[PDB]
RNA sequence: UUAGGAAUAGUUAAUAAUAAUUUAUAAUUUUGAUUAGAUUGUUUUGUUAAUGCUAUUAGAUGGGUGUGGAAAAAUAAAAAAAAUAAUUAAUAUAU
């Protein structure tokens, strides 16, 4: 239960304050109609740090995916068919939130991944075991179902038939 | 009712010892003296040895080793069938043996039936199949029954089969087995090679000539 | 939970169990036996300052003379009294939010105040326990059942909360004209 | 399960008696499916030909219930409640109507009567929850008396200084043993409330 | 007084079940000296004992360990020519006297440091000993044996400790092996050797200690030792490529879980030889790695080899960062004693669910830890992952220096 | 907990029932785990009355002085045959007089087929130890129709009392797998011509008239007298 | 008539008939001379019949006898054997295990060698 | 008497049961007192001794490696080379036996268990010439409160101190 | 019961303690899921009370 | 305590107990009625035990907020005095 | 892989790692190919034993018949392989968009 | 707490150290230690004008078994112990 936090603090700090974009990246899939495969479009969302590089992104839209057809070999991130530095910042290519990023696969490749980064790492390292979730895409406050109401079973001073001063120094 | 708070956890479910009140003080040095000289007295050690503090029957290799040293109870065997028996109980009758018998080493064992000592050892490992090893027999397995007893000339044994066969195993019994042993027919088989009915004492009254 | 199990005090569960309204006594004679309605656990306490929950009253088994009957003369003024103090609100905390268990003396002394239905050991020795069968129960239940709103409803007002506010209410309680 | 709940009621609706063979196919192995599923197959039972083929699917839909973790709802128990004179399916327990015909013969009988219809003030409330009570009942008494060496008590003791007299105290301290703290041996003022709870107790 | 006493008391030395006799007794004594238990013994500066010794109640805390180590100088100093004898069939084989040189090392190492104002001797004797010549005896004996070297375990360890000696005591590691396979060289290194004659490591901890050993065997000549190929990317000598290749060998780092058992300063020896490797051979790598096929099967073995170390070596570095005392991210001993099994197995179960000792068995392994980054594992690990990279990679967009130095930062705070 | 008796009701220890949850109360004792028991003491113990006047033989004793009559040894095969049928058939004395060791076949339990309990185990897989009436057999559970997908083991098939129809349209060979019999809600169509539910959820069956009866002389309510 | 120490059936002499049984309390059984155990015991019986359940129990008599004669503390249905001084043969002035006669134990039995003779008469 | 308990509780320590069935037999034969009701059978009458064996087996061969096996005279060998492969099973699987620790022994045997020992100066008593080494009594000798009565002192000062 | 979502926050303030925004967004929310409006009305005018 | 009645299922055994747990059908559907008998009383235990539960919530409720608003005043009242013995210190 | 088409699931041959990767990349992995084709390095085991092939009773019955279970073990005895052989056609009706639809031995 | 008052130690802190091969000018004590003696404590008792003197009987228990959540386990008139055994009353024990 070493959380590294020993006291209450009701406010939040700068270390845990990040600058995000919302960076949404198509994906080229293939659904089936009557008369055939059609070519449509899946947009996966990420939070992406402003300074990150490409290669951080790529691997932002991997562990946040969450579908086993989506990052199925390794593909790569382009804009306008002119593909990405990996090595680049965001902002040395202009980057934002209006930008078409496309993500282009190399089906005859497999993707092998080691997802040993947790999907909510932050710098106080509170990490949950059984999250399954983006930390963006969850609750803030929800009911606790894990938990047990437990009310006072011990009294401590009094005990009985008549209140008087019922030992409040104890 | 139960014992899991008066004797050691490791004799839990424990039944079937001589006294489990022995394996609680062991380790005191006057029995534990006491269990060094039975392990001698036992046999089949060359060194002191005292069995496990959390056992209380013998390990499997020292058992597995006393069952393999122990001498039979049969001792020069004059028949080929009493050497069957010795190959039975070490085939068979091993120390947490795994393998089943077969009909066919059961036919085995009563082709070599010589004298009529040899029946009462061919008739007790059909027992056993029976009731031990719960075999279910073959469709011949009376032919081989029948001809075994005839060699050493007990015929009360092959027509005691027939009033109770399915508490003996014999599914099948074909019908001139049945009618040679309660009266009906004088013979009980045909013979394909010399052409003539079994026994030879029949023989000389119903094929007066030999064909092929 | 033993190798020597105490033989004369079993109990079910090991210690210390779940809490038990007993009715305790003393070390004295008959003729001045009283009784204490405590809260405690299964097993007693006897390694403790503290060897009871809750002390919920006393019990006095031995009838007293009415020293009050010619205050106001009721029905069966002039009887004999039985007096027990009764920790109300103690025992209802303790029956439902720490949902204790009950013997049956206290069971039938309770019930004798009001608090609770009579006990199942208070047997009537001229009627006999009832006979069921399925399908007259049936019969009776698909002759007469409740709504599934009603029946809720009633669930809710008798487990959930007993004071929702009418309409009339939360017209009163909505802010005025200055700030609506 | 909500997806496929649509396409089982549609199925239902348009009348094809093809959406149980939907709902084993698709839902029943494979799905955390709740008790809506056969509130709506039931009507799709209830249009057989004939009343075995309604019973025996009504019954397989009650084992699923048991099998599959998923307990009949209030309204589905009531669908086949409907329709007992012809089905003659059980759906409430042997130990739910025990209890419903002795609270409801028993609540008729109290409503009915005009005695037992008196408020009872140690049945109908709790009058207090608080752990403290809500007025002064004048203890505790902050002071010693005769005989009583030991002030302060200490561990669960309310005494907080000698009777009468004391080693000489600075600060809070002076001020509490001679002024402030309680006092119910006092004949004329009982201990003093907080403002301003003495102004309007003044007489 | 020691049992080495009784056979140097005027016996006859020429005999050869006395000098047995003395290097088992030496050996005996050395080993309860590094395996005694030091519980409760502790030695802390007591003004009382300035004129005398420390008390009689107090010996075994305080005076034991010392009095120890000085008998084991003052019988070194009388012993070292009986066991190894100055170089001209012989008495004793090169195994014992290996480990009676291994045994006096380890007490060597461990040997009392605080003097005392108490202490009458001179304070130089509370410094380790100088064993350069027993290795060269050591040597000499072992070189003239043939297969002292073997493909086993215990050879492995063995060959581990002899070029540990070597490493140590200044001797080289040349001397060791016979001189047919050091001919037509000037003069070949401590480092050079272990690369050149390594066998190939069964687990994991035998690699990390070779892999450092080879790194601390050659301080200034760690350019020289693992340099392979030339300017252009051009293979230059096969035989550092051959024992590279072995030392990562696919028995040690094949599974998936091959470090489970690395600890947060053995993973950086692991990060710094890849390292190394890395960089003195920078343009075979740039140009191998990217988009280049080549004809010899040397080569791709070894390529497959490094990057499956650098992968795991990565992956336990993500382990021991992003899971800190977690039960996957404990550590045991390899062949580590689990007592719970052999408690199981000589036990009768007559209930198998039944576990004997279970409430103590499941918490003991010898030596089971929780493995957390320190702050000098994480400062140099945040150093090596970076060296890992290329130059003309940003190390600010990493998302592992960066983790590194953010759990620096936090765990500081 | 998972499954309650009446839910939480605590009036007397008796209303929780006899057994406060179907899995283990402690973790420690796997063996606790809630399930359906087979009276043993009556089962196991077979008729000792049946070998009287009949002379058994050890395994051990193979020595010539101790041999006996073959028709003394006969008799003797035929005393431990019915002492072992005495009480009981097992599934390991059933499978093996059956043909491909009884695989397909449904077994059941005396017990399993009266009231409105209906059950049968399909078997799959018996592997014989060489005390061949003893031994691990296994199957696919069939209640009330449904059936489990799985082979589980087959719980107290050593203790007799089971019973079989041998039908040789059941019947799989050792080349083949065993099928798992279908599910009459799931696999096959539901017809009520081919099988009909004895029971169901919410479902009791109707008392019989000679139980009310000797409840009511038991209780007191009509008047028994001699 | 179940427990021991509840002799109830040696009490039938205390009673008049079945009216006399039922209406006897705890105090006229004290006063006809019955001990507390065995009066509690068919005030508790009397009690049970009268609420509807006959005294229908398992008498207990046999399976306690049973279990006392072992040294169980608490009396409570367990099993505890007896160890005594000597419990192996070696200590009980056994030198050794015993040898079986093998030349004696193979020799052919009577009724195998009337059936020898048997054999060889009907062999000639 | 003493001599005879501390040599036996050695020899059996020690894994010897013959030296220890040895001493109890020649205890009861000279006459020493509290082992004239110990008397233990030999059951290494026909065996020779230990150090013969190691003796004959450095130097019938069949008989010679074979020595060391004790057997009760219903037993008999294997063939010599399935009974050599039988005798390296034993060997493996005494040794895995004994390397397994008791959990709750600090690593000591039995016999060091509770065996505390100061000489009999230290519980109230003093010089006498047939104990040679005898253990002091036990505290329950000599209780409190018979002594001297409550709130006084009473003459032994590291009596109940072990 | 929900009617303990808004007991709690009531003892938080009788042992004498400063219930934060977090336990009256907490009260507030599950007061909400269950249904019950003015409960959270009711938690709002505790907060404003204090 | 579970009843052995004398016509349960006898187990023959010289090494335990004489009887059985296994009943007979008729002693499993008596059972069964004491069952439901029981059930009932159950019922209206456990539907009182959420009554005085809810009960003992609702006081608690009334009586802490009542408590609240007294103890605000209060707290109010003495922060002004501490204050003002403040300025005059 | 009947119902909805699974990426990975149906290759052209095995999968090609490294003999060094081997161990690394392979187990975890799942692929179905066409034909009784066993990889190499490699010792074929068949299960034999009708108490371990009884857990395909409902994939041989309800999906396509199993014809042999083998078990590969390779020569450092450390990457096991589990090899079923079925035999067409499926029981259960394939999608045309299915990764089914794409096996010769599943659509004949 | 001792009518005749002096030394004590499996020792103190640090520690990448579970399971301490290291470091230190270490720790307790004349403001009364350790040991030896007496020794359950406790505004509950008694007395008196008395903040004085004088009494006490709740309890716990590192080698008996690593079982059990917890050793408290070799014996206790109830603490009723998994089907309403009995719940009218008094003796409730001798019996
Ligand atoms: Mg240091």
């Amino acid at each position: 239960h070493d959380t590294d936090r020993h006291y209450w603090r009701a406010v939040t700090d700068d270390p845990r304050v990040q600058h995000l974009i919302p960076l949404r990246i198509r994906f080229k899939i293939f659904t089936w109609v009557t008369s055939g495969w059609e070519q449509r479009m899946q947009v996966v969302q990420i939070m992406a740090p402003k300074d990150s590089t490409i290669a951080q992104v790529k691997d932002l839209v991997i562990v946040e995916n969450q579908s086993p057809y989506l990052c199925v070999s390794s593909f790569h991130l382009a804009i306008d068919g002119k593909e990405l530095d990996p090595q680049k910042t965001l902002g040395e290519y202009g980057i934002t939130e209006q930008s078409q990023i496309d993500a282009i696969e190399q089906n005859d490749h497999l993707l092998h991944r080691d997802d040993e980064r947790p999907r909510d790492w932050t710098v106080d390292e509170i990490t949950a075991e059984d999250v399954k979730r983006s930390p963006y895409k969850e609750m803030e406050m929800q009911p606790l179902q894990n938990l047990a109401p437990r009310y006072e079973a011990r009294p401590k001073g009094y005990f009985g038939r008549t209140y008087y001063s019922g030992m409040k120094q104890s | 009712a139960s014992l899991r708070y008066r004797r050691p956890y490791w004799m839990m479910f424990l039944k079937g010892v001589d006294n489990w009140k022995i394996y609680t003080v062991i380790q005191q040095p006057d029995h534990q003296r006491t269990e060094m000289l039975y392990q001698a007295w036992l046999g089949g050690l060359d060194r002191p040895y005292t069995r496990p503090k959390c056992m209380a029957n013998q390990p499997l290799w020292l058992s597995k080793k006393r069952h393999m040293l122990r001498k039979e109870r049969l001792d020069g065997p004059e028949t080929p069938l009493e050497k069957y028996v010795l190959e039975w109980h070490k085939k068979f009758h091993s120390f947490q043996g795994t393998e089943r018998p077969t009909p066919d080493d059961l036919h085995t064992a009563l082709d070599l039936v010589e004298r009529p000592l040899d029946l009462s050892y061919a008739l007790q490992l059909l027992g056993q199949c029976r009731n031990l090893n719960n075999i279910r027999f073959a469709k011949e397995t009376f032919l081989v029954f029948l001809e075994a007893c005839l060699r050493v000339g007990r015929r009360d044994c092959a027509e005691y089969a027939l009033e109770h066969a399915e508490p003996l195993g014999f599914w099948f019994i074909d019908e001139d087995h049945r009618r040679y042993l309660q009266g009906e027919q004088t013979w009980y088989k045909l013979s394909p090679l010399d052409n003539l009915y079994y026994p030879v004492e029949e023989n000389a009254k119903l094929n007066e000539g030999r064909k092929p | 939970a033993r190798a020597v199990i105490k033989r004369r005090s079993p109990q079910l569960w090991g210690a210390p169990g779940a809490p038990i309204i007993r009715m305790r006594g003393h070390h004295v004679v008959w003729k001045f036996q009283s009784y204490d309605l405590v809260v405690e656990h299964t097993h007693k306490r006897r390694n403790s300052d503290i060897r009871l929950l809750h002390y919920l009253g006393k019990h006095c088994p031995h009838p007293q003379k009415s020293l009050w009957s010619p205050d106001t003369p009721v029905a069966q003024d002039r009887h004999l009294f039985m007096l027990t103090t009764v920790d109300i609100d103690a025992f209802k905390y303790w029956f439902g939010v720490k949902r204790c268990r009950l013997s049956m003396k206290p069971w039938a002394l309770l019930a004798k105040a009001g608090l609770l239905p009579p006990s199942l050991t208070q047997n009537s020795k001229i009627m006999p326990k009832p006979l069921f069968d399925k399908e007259s129960l049936m019969r009776y239940y698909l002759a007469n059942r409740k709504d599934e709103d009603v029946m809720a409803r009633e669930k809710y007002l008798n487990y959930e909360n007993s004071m929702v506010k009418t309409e009339e209410e939360r017209a009163a309680e909505r802010p005025v004209a200055p700030y609506l | 399960a909500d997806m496929h709940l649509q396409v089982v009621e549609t199925m239902v609706g348009c009348g094809t008696m093809k959406a149980n063979d939907y709902f084993v196919r698709n839902v029943l192995r494979q799905f955390s499916w709740d008790s809506r599923f056969l509130e709506a197959l039931y009507v799709e039972y209830r249009r057989q030909d004939d009343v075995d083929m309604w019973a025996e699917l009504t019954k397989r839909a009650l084992v699923w219930t048991a099998r599959y973790n998923a307990p009949a709802s209030e309204r589905l128990r009531r669908l086949i409640e409907d329709d007992y004179d012809t089905i003659r399916v059980q759906t409430r327990t042997f130990r739910e109507l025990a209890v419903f015909q002795f609270r409801d013969v028993e609540e008729r009988r109290h409503s009915r009567d005009v005695v037992n219809e008196l408020p009872n003030p140690w049945y109908d409330y709790v009058a207090h929850a608080l752990p403290f009570p809500d007025r002064d009942a004048g203890y505790p008494d902050e002071y010693g008396d005769l005989g009583q060496w030991r002030a302060p008590g200490g561990p669960g003791s309310p005494v907080r200084g000698p009777g009468y007299y004391a080693p000489p105290m600075e600060g809070e301290h002076q001020r509490g043993y001679t002024a402030e703290w309680r006092d119910l041996r006092n004949p004329m003022r009982p201990p003093e409330f907080p403002t301003p709870w003495e102004r309007k107790y003044r007489q | 007084p020691s049992p080495v006493d009784e056979c140097l008391r005027g016996g006859s030395s020429l005999d050869k079940r006395l000098i047995q006799e003395v290097r088992e007794r030496f050996v005996s004594f050395c080993r309860e000296y590094v395996l005694m238990d030091t519980s409760g013994m502790k030695s802390t500066i007591l003004s009382t004992e300035l004129n005398a010794g420390p008390d009689y109640e107090h010996y075994d805390r305080r005076l034991r360990r010392k009095r120890h180590w000085l008998a084991i100088r003052h019988r070194f100093e009388d012993v070292r020519y009986v066991i190894w004898p100055d170089v001209v069939n012989p008495s004793l084989t090169a195994g014992e006297m290996l480990e009676a040189l291994l045994w006096l090392d380890a007490a060597s190492t461990f040997c009392v440091r605080k003097v005392h104002p108490s202490d009458l001797g001179d304070k130089s004797e509370f410094l380790p000993l100088d064993l350069q010549r027993e290795v060269e005896v050591v040597a000499c004996h072992a070189r003239r044996d043939l297969d002292f070297f073997d493909p086993s375990a215990t050879s492995l360890e063995q060959f581990t400790a002899c070029a540990a000696l070597c490493v140590n005591h200044r001797v080289p590691f040349s001397l060791f092996f016979p001189a047919q396979d050091v001919c037509g060289d000037a003069s070949v290194s401590t480092g050079q050797c272990i690369v050149a004659n390594a066998p190939s490591p069964h687990t994991a901890l035998g690699a990390v200690r070779i892999m450092a050993l080879i790194s601390e065997g050659s301080g200034s000549d760690i350019g020289k030792t693992i340099m392979f190929s030339d300017a252009f990317g051009a293979v230059t000598r096969f035989g550092i490529l051959r024992g590279l290749s072995r030392v990562m060998s696919v028995e040690a780092f094949g599974c998936k879980d091959a470090l489970e058992n690395v600890n947060e300063s053995e993973l950086c020896i692991i990060l710094h030889f890849c390292a190394e490797v890395r960089e003195q051979n920078a343009a075979f790598f740039r140009r191998y790695e990217a988009s280049e096929e080549d004809s010899d099967p040397q080569q791709v073995s070894f390529l497959a080899k490094y990057q499956q170390l650098s992968q795991i070596a990565l992956a336990r570095c993500k382990r021991l960062l992003y899971h800190p005392d977690s039960p996957r991210a404990q550590v045991m001993s390899e062949d580590g004693y689990i007592p719970l099994v052999e408690l199981q197995r000589h036990a009768e179960g007559t209930n198998k669910a039944a576990l004997i000792h279970y409430n103590l068995g499941i918490r003991s392994a010898q030596g089971m830890r929780r493995v957390a980054l320190g702050a000098q594992s994480s400062a140099r690990l945040a150093e090596l992952v970076s060296r890992l990279e290329e130059a003309s990679a940003r190390v600010s967009g990493n998302t592992l220096v960066n983790d590194l130095v953010h759990h620096l930062s936090h765990k500081a705070a | 907990r998972a499954d309650p008796l009446n839910g939480g009701s605590s009036m007397t220890l008796g209303s929780k029932g006899s057994k406060l949850s179907p899995e283990p109360h402690r973790r420690r004792m796997p063996w606790t785990a809630a399930k359906e028991y087979v009276p043993g003491v009556v089962l196991n113990a077979r008729d000792k009355m049946v070998l009287d006047g009949v002379q058994l033989l050890d395994i051990e004793s193979i020595d010539r002085a101790s041999q006996l009559d073959p028709l003394e040894v006969l008799r003797a095969v035929v005393a431990t045959r019915e002492y072992n049928i005495s009480t009981g058939k097992n599934i390991f004395q059933l499978a093996s007089q059956a043909t491909y060791n009884g695989r397909g076949q449904r077994f059941y339990r005396k017990e399993w087929q009266e009231g409105t309990y209906d059950k049968y185990v399909t078997l799959s897989a018996i592997d014989f130890d060489r005390d061949g009436n003893k031994g691990t057999a296994y199957g696919y559970i069939t209640f009330h129709g449904e059936t489990t997908t799985r082979p589980v083991q087959v719980d107290f098939a050593d203790v007799p009392g089971w019973y079989m129809d041998f039908v040789e349209e059941r019947a799989v060979p050792f080349t083949g797998i065993v099928p798992p019999p279908p599910s009459i809600g799931t696999d096959v169509p539901v017809d009520p011509h081919s099988y009909r539910l004895k029971a169901y959820p919410y479902y009791d069956a109707p008392n019989p008239p000679e139980f009310v009866e000797r409840l009511l002389k038991d209780r007191g309510v009509l008047p028994d007298t001699p | 008539d179940i427990h021991r120490l509840r002799p109830t059936s040696d009490f039938k002499a205390s009673f008049k008939d079945w009216n006399d049984l039922f209406t006897c309390d705890k105090r006229q059984l004290r006063v006809r001379g019955i001990p507390r155990m065995t009066r509690d015991a068919i005030r508790t019986a009397v009690q049970a019949f009268q609420n509807g359940n006959p005294p229908e129990r398992f008498d207990t008599k046999e399976e306690w006898l049973y279990y006392k004669q072992f040294k169980t503390v608490d009396y409570s249905y367990r099993v505890i054997p007896e160890l005594p001084e000597k419990y192996r043969p070696h200590q009980s002035g056994i030198d050794q295990a015993p040898l079986p006669d093998y030349r004696e134990i193979n020799k052919m039995p009577q009724w195998a060698e009337c059936e020898e003779r048997r054999q060889s008469k009907k062999t000639v | 008497p003493t001599m005879v308990k501390f040599y036996h509780d050695c020899l059996v320590r020690n894994n010897r049961p013959r030296e220890a069935s040895s001493l109890m037999r020649l205890a009861a034969e000279r006459g020493v007192h509290g082992y004239e009701d110990k008397w233990e059978a030999d059951v290494y009458k026909g065996r020779p001794l230990d150090s013969e064996v190691m003796n004959e087996s450095e130097g019938q061969a069949s008989s010679l490696a074979f020595a060391s096996l004790m057997l009760r005279g219903d037993q008999r060998p294997l063939p010599e080379n399935l009974q050599a492969l039988l005798e390296e099973e034993t060997t493996r699987n005494i040794e895995a036996e004994r390397s397994v620790p008791v959990p709750f022994s600090a690593g000591l045997h039995a016999t060091e268990i509770n065996s505390v020992f100061r000489p009999r100066v230290y519980r109230q008593l003093w010089y006498k010439w047939q104990h040679i080494a005898n253990r002091y009594r036990p505290t329950a000798a000599l209780k409190r409160r018979q002594l001297a009565p409550r709130d006084s002192p009473t003459g032994i000062p590291g009596f109940y101190r072990i | 019961i929900p009617q303990e979502a808004l007991h709690w926050l009531l003892r938080m303030i009788v042992d004498n303690f400063n219930p934060q925004h977090v336990h009256y967004i907490a009260a507030m929310k599950t007061l909400q899921s269950a249904g019950e409006l003015d409960m959270a009305r009711d938690v709002w005018k505790i907060m404003e009370r204090q | 305590r579970q009843i052995r009645p004398y016509y349960n299922l006898p187990s023959k055994s010289e090494h335990g107990r004489k009887m059985t747990g296994f009943l007979t059908p008729y002693r499993h559907w008596m059972w069964k009625q004491n069952e439901l008998w029981r059930n009932v009383h159950e019922a209206q235990f456990e539907h009182l035990r959420r009554v005085y539960k809810r009960q003992w919530l609702e006081s608690f409720r009334v009586n802490a907020d009542e408590y609240i608003y007294k103890y605000n005043i209060t707290k109010a009242a003495q922060l002004a005095q501490w204050e003002c013995e403040m300025k005059e210190q | 892989a009947a119902s909805s088409p699974v990426p990975h699931i149906i290759g052209s041959k095995h999968i090609d790692v490294p003999r060094e990767h081997r161990l690394r990349l392979l187990p975890g992995m799942l692929y179905l190919l066409d034909g009784d084709t066993l990889p190499g390095e490699f010792t074929i085991n068949r299960v034999l034993d009708p108490t371990a092939l009884q857990y395909y009773g409902r994939l041989s019955s309800q999906i396509v018949t199993v014809e042999a279970v083998r078990m590969l073990v390779p020569d450092d005895l450390r990457l096991l392989c589990n090899c079923i052989t079925f035999k067409g056609p499926l029981h259960l009706p394939v999608a045309p968009y299915a990764s089914l639809a794409s096996l010769r031995g599943a659509s004949q």
